[PDB]
RNA sequence: UGCUGACAUGAGUAACGAAAAAAAGGUAUAAACCUUUUCACCUAAAACAUAAGGUUUAACUAUAAAAGUACGGCCCCUAAUUAAAUUAAAUAUAAAUAUAUUUAAGAUGGGAUAAUCUAUAUUAAUAUUUAUCUUAAAAUAUAUAAUUAUAUUAUAUAUUAUAUAUUUAUAUAAUAUAAACUAAUAAAGAUCAGGAAAAUUAAUGUAUACCGUAAUGUAGACCGACUCAGGUAUGUAAGUAGAGAAUAUGAAGGUGAAUUAGAUAAUUAAAGGGAAGGAACUCGGCAAAGAUAGCUCAUAAGUUAGUCAAUAAAGAGUAAUAAGAACAAAGUUGUACAACUGUUUACU
RNA sequence: AUAUAUUUAUUAAUAUAUUAUCUAUAUUAGUUUAUAUUUUAAUUAUUAUCAUAGUAGAU
């Protein structure tokens, strides 16, 4: 009667219109789900329409959209996946180097769009202030990377 | 060339200018000489040419008249080998070449 | 090579005037078209609305919760196990989602930190 | 064998009322990796379109990969005729040259600059190239009414797209003609159903 | 090819401040600047004096910055959304310090 | 930071061994830290293990 | 011909000969990683 | 200049710290040849065909109740 | 010529690794970073796409977006080959193990459908290597149906006009450059005789999983202890010229560098020119110099008959006569040894 | 073609300044070239770069 990613098309149309999945919902129930995911900020690429989270690196892509669905009632239309690189890292060149985490992040497409919350002044809030803990940084830079006669010099 | 001035081979023009029948051929495994080992145990073989080995009836079991149907080259056997057809069934063969 | 002796090649064979058939484009580009600057795409063609449910990860809209915000350390407890015990399989079920929830709000939080 | 498709070659007017595969229109595609824009006269495309366009191709403005999943639609732009379409196109492909080859430091010049004096990125991501597409859409079809029934219509992915409506697209001559700026339904995967939507659409006003 | 001993002290200094073409030489010819009275260099332009006459041309021959209208006008909501932040590399942050490798002229002393 | 460290258990081992230094170079792990620390921050009592 | 480059990468490689899987199937590589193990190595195997 | 603040050849690199370090340390999804396929425990959901493709079987795909 | 550590000496000496830079401004902070202009270098690359590799080096944390059609893996299939696997008694064996057979693994290879866009599931039933000539056909001109000379000759698409199903389909006719190149077709020459393995109709399906994707890749991002003149796989590689991927130039693109500024003694290196002479040099013409077409002609003695000798030497035509880019092209002979093309001491 | 001035009855004519000599479609898949169509898409003076200082003759 009619080809494939037509009929796909319909189906998902009816599945808006009424209200349930608009997606085939699977057979394999998880009562008591323990993932997280970590909302993003859009990046200049991204449109208001699309949203991107960190997601577990087990989880696929039909499972993000039923998570997105069921727990939020958000209905993600399009996903991608970016499954990052773990790039090598080291506490100093005395220990063992190992990769950081492969770390999965999911774009998302969805009907309504959505822009974050501006940013709070540094008077504001109290932990949003990047002030204190670069300053505690470059200072001990400077303390355990001082050495001979960089001790009397003034510290910044 | 001079590697021509010294290159004679017999010429048999009745011998066919065409592909084997391919149910009969199997392929030619190459060895280099090598035993299960790995270890060369014959020596001076090597990479020659690709080929296929040919299963020519040696045993001549079913009996009844077969008619030659060809006589063609076979590069593992210094004789021709006519392929023989049987009158009667039908079926082809291989036959070290009379 | 190119050489002192070289004759130059034969100009190519043109085909004749009335042979040649009439293009199947005749009329192409407007000539006066001009470079204009760009126009950059606005967030007032946007309607983006109150009770978008990616709002559900944020907690009163805020981009982070103060010390203030944030529910003090001495008021709040986590839930005993005894207390648990004596509630119905959906509410539990219900309290779980819940906790995944201010899970995830605090997860983009925390990472964003 | 059949070596030429539809999008094989440049199609003139003549040769779409032959046809008649869709209306006129003319398809945009945004490209996800780096922001570069697609004109096509249909809703596909192949390298030699890509080729057309993407002649001088540097660091800032790479020749973009013809891999599938990366293109998207911008927009759809439907006129009142085949020659009207094909006109429209060919306007907007002169742009393109006269950014790329002929008046490029004009162009360069009107863009958004960062610190060090680099057209503005994210990543290999300009968003200068899109509206540069959307200003040039604008001004080729300015030019197309003013060489000149269906009301004319630009279905657009994204209503945010628009520079702003009282700004730019409030001409005279787009008010005359009743240039309707409508959008694409997303009541489905948008991405990939892309093909069906826009067969749908051309479906629709015919 | 190879010394044949380990130099000495004595041996090694009077070979590098015993001649007098090896040491340093005082800066006898300096004169005062007629423009600001500091000391300058003989037959030498005063280095503040030119540098400021420098930065006075710079000031008036400028060439104007090009800002583009429709950056310019953009509302801060639409520019934050279309041009978000983003974490430069070390590199950059080292680049972005220039205090830290870069040398500033210093003015001499007035003369007497 | 930049890390995403946070998000994962990675090189599980080493962060063992660094957590759990031996207790007899202990005022070697500590003499740097409180080089690090300004004086405002830094306390001259020992933090005991939990 | 400048010798000193006799590695030549190619992780596959690597992987077949000197990884953990093919010195467990081996009982020889068996024994090399259990005498490894007894060592105290942190790291067995490619 | 690499970088405009190191003038003169310290022992520094193009980049990173250390060109040397542990080469036994697990694979990744981003290392290896085309063939090499590491997976991350995301879909063992459907079948793979006898062509290459894939097709899903839902009564063995996660839903979050 | 003890071991470890620290610090001297040579010494502020050599060296800073093939290199084209200049100004103005960012900035009264720049030989070295960014921008603009000028200049140069690479250009069948120092470009653009990729493979492998790797401390992610990237245009970066707000990070490399795929149901599939000039998208790869995964998957199906197997090659080379591998397997504490497989078969009262498979066979052999001081143990380890080894052999044969099964099964399983194993890409460097094979794998349906598709812009008209396309649908992969389940159930049921019975292809070494090379070549495209000659003839023949019709076409275009000269001469008087047939001769002479010249190109053309299997496929690739839009247009227009017809005839049949009914503006969508099928077939026919006519219109329309040259030179390369592709794929697919056909016919076929040579001996060295050219992989393996995985069905079709009908009904019922199909909500399309995972992983790769940055940049670097004749290299500062890999292998060489170094940001090492070394090693490193594939495809495009603007035109003008040409037999050509030779050679010159360089449209575009990329680049001009962890050393600069001056001075340019002796001396060294790598080049350019040289009166009169022309091997007198030297173990030795080593080194350097030496090309009077590269196309078309023509080309000997000897000889194993192979224009082997030959790309013969000389020589001719075209071009040029005072010369006036690069690159290809560098004699003739006698003897000793070895038939010949090959192979050899990676680094004398 | 645009910008600035002058005349004329925004237009045309003149003067000055700046920028431009592209582009697109046909000839049966692709590339280049050629011609045709399309467009305002120019041919003389004088320079420069590169090719061993490009080569050569003098100096
Ligand atoms: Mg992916
Ligand atoms: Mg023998
Ligand atoms: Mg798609
Ligand atoms: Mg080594
Ligand atoms: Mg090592
Ligand atoms: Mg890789
Ligand atoms: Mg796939
Ligand atoms: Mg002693
Ligand atoms: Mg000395
Ligand atoms: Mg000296
Ligand atoms: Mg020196
Ligand atoms: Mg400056
Ligand atoms: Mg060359
Ligand atoms: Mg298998
Ligand atoms: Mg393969
Ligand atoms: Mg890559
Ligand atoms: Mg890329
Ligand atoms: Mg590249
Ligand atoms: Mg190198
Ligand atoms: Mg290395
Ligand atoms: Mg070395
Ligand atoms: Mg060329
Ligand atoms: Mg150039
Ligand atoms: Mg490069
Ligand atoms: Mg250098
Ligand atoms: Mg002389
Ligand atoms: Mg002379
Ligand atoms: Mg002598
Ligand atoms: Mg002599
Ligand atoms: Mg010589
Ligand atoms: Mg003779
Ligand atoms: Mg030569
Ligand atoms: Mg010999
Ligand atoms: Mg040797
Ligand atoms: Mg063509
Ligand atoms: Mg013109
Ligand atoms: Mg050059
Ligand atoms: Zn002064």
């Amino acid at each position: 009667d009619i080809n494939v990613s037509e009929k796909i098309y319909k189906w998902t149309k009816a599945g808006i219109e009424q209200g349930k999945e608009h997606f085939k919902v699977g057979g394999n129930k998880v009562y008591f789900p323990k993932a997280r995911i970590i909302l993003l900020r859009p990046n200049a690429k991204h449109t208001p329409y699309q949203a991107k989270f960190i997601v577990p690196k087990s989880f696929n892509k039909l499972d993000l959209r039923d998570y997105l669905y069921h727990i939020y009632g958000l209905r993600a239309m399009n996903i991608t996946t970016q499954l990052l690189h773990g790039k090598f890292n080291r506490m100093n060149l005395q220990t063992t180097r190992f990769r950081e985490p492969q770390i999965k992040k999911m774009t998302i497409e969805m009907e309504e769009p959505f822009i974050w919350p501006e940013e709070p002044r540094p008077d504001e809030n109290s932990f949003w202030d990047s002030t204190t803990p670069d300053n505690m940084e470059k200072y001990r830079e400077e303390r355990l990377n001082c050495l001979g006669s960089d001790a009397n010099k003034p510290g910044t | 060339s001079p590697g021509l001035r010294w290159y004679r081979s017999p010429i048999y023009p009745y011998l066919y200018k065409g592909r084997p029948v391919r149910a009969l051929t199997v392929v030619r495994k190459k060895h280099g000489g090598r035993n299960n080992s790995g270890k060369i145990t014959v020596r001076h073989q090597g990479g020659g040419h690709r080929n296929r080995t040919r299963l020519i009836d040696f045993n001549r079991w079913e009996g009844g008249a077969q008619t030659v149907q060809r006589i063609e080259y076979d590069p593992g056997r210094s004789s021709h080998i006519a392929l023989l057809k049987h009158n009667t069934t039908g079926e082809l063969s291989y036959i070290i070449a009379c | 090579a190119r050489t002192k002796f070289t004759k130059p090649k034969p100009k190519q064979p043109v085909l004749p005037k009335d042979k040649i058939r009439p293009p199947t484009q005749l009329t192409h580009h407007s000539n006066n078209l001009r470079i204009t600057e760009p126009i950059p795409p606005t967030t007032s063609n946007l309607r983006c609305p109150d009770d978008h449910p990616l709002w559900q990860f944020f907690s009163n809209k805020k981009f982070i919760r103060s010390a203030d915000d944030l529910p003090p350390s001495s008021h709040i407890r986590p839930w005993s196990i005894p207390e648990l015990r004596h509630k119905s399989f959906n509410d539990l079920h219900s309290l779980w989602y819940n906790c995944l929830r201010e899970q995830n709000v605090l997860a983009r939080e925390n990472h964003l930190l | 064998m059949k070596v030429n498709h539809s999008i094989s070659r440049f199609r003139p007017a003549s040769w779409f009322e032959k046809t008649k595969i869709i209306p006129p229109q003319v398809y945009i595609f945004r490209n996800l990796e780096y922001g570069q824009v697609l004109y096509s006269q249909f809703p596909n495309f192949s390298q030699t379109q890509v080729d057309k366009l993407f002649v001088r191709p540097n660091w800032s403005n790479r020749k973009p990969s013809l891999r599938r999943d990366i293109w998207k639609c911008m927009c759809v732009v439907n006129l009142q005729n085949y020659k009207q379409s094909v006109h429209l196109y060919q306007n907007l492909c002169r742009l393109r040259y006269l950014r790329d080859v002929a008046q490029r430091k004009e162009s360069d010049k009107l863009r958004k600059k960062d610190s060090n004096g680099h057209v503005w990125y994210s990543g290999q991501y300009r968003p200068t190239y899109c509206q540069e597409a959307v200003a040039d859409l604008r001004e080729s079809l300015l030019k197309v009414f003013e060489n000149a029934a269906k009301k004319p219509s630009i279905y657009w992915e994204d209503p945010w797209r628009m520079g702003d409506k009282d700004k730019h697209w409030n001409y005279d001559v787009f008010n005359a003609l009743g240039l309707e700026h409508k959008l694409i339904q997303r009541v489905g995967n948008i991405a990939r159903e892309e093909s069906v939507i826009l067969k749908e659409l051309a479906k629709l006003e015919s | 090819a190879v010394p044949k001993k380990k130099v000495s002290h004595q041996k090694k200094r009077q070979k590098l401040y015993g001649p007098g073409k090896k040491q340093l030489k005082m800066i006898h010819h300096l004169n005062k600047c007629p423009s600001c009275g500091h000391y300058k260099r003989a037959n030498t332009l005063c280095m503040y004096c030119v540098g400021q006459i420098s930065h006075i041309w710079k000031t008036h021959t400028a060439k104007e910055e090009i800002k583009p209208r429709q950056e310019e006008e953009l509302s801060e909501l639409d520019q934050r959304v279309l041009y978000p932040g983003r974490r430069d590399t070390k590199y950059t942050k080292d680049l972005k310090d220039k205090d830290n490798y870069l040398e500033r002229r210093v003015r001499t002393l007035k003369k007497d | 930071s930049g890390s995403y460290q946070h998000l994962s258990n990675v090189g599980s081992r080493v962060m063992k061994r660094l957590g759990n230094r031996p207790k007899n170079f202990l005022p070697h792990s500590e003499k740097f830290i409180k080089k690090s620390t300004p004086e405002f921050m830094k306390s001259d009592l020992k933090e005991v293990d939990e | 011909k400048s010798r000193g480059n006799t590695y030549q990468p190619s992780t596959l490689k690597r992987k077949r000969t000197f990884g953990f899987l093919a010195r467990a199937k081996s009982k020889q590589g068996s024994k090399i990683l259990k005498r490894r193990k007894l060592k105290g190595r942190w790291f067995l195997s490619h | 200049l690499t970088r405009p603040w190191k003038k003169y050849r310290d022992g520094e690199l193009f980049y990173g710290l250390s060109k040397v370090g542990n080469k036994r340390v697990p694979l990744t999804t981003k290392q290896g040849n085309k063939t090499m396929y590491k997976g991350t425990r995301a879909s063992g959901i459907g079948r793979h065909t006898k062509f290459g493709g894939y097709v899903i079987n839902w009564k063995k795909v996660r839903t979050y109740v």
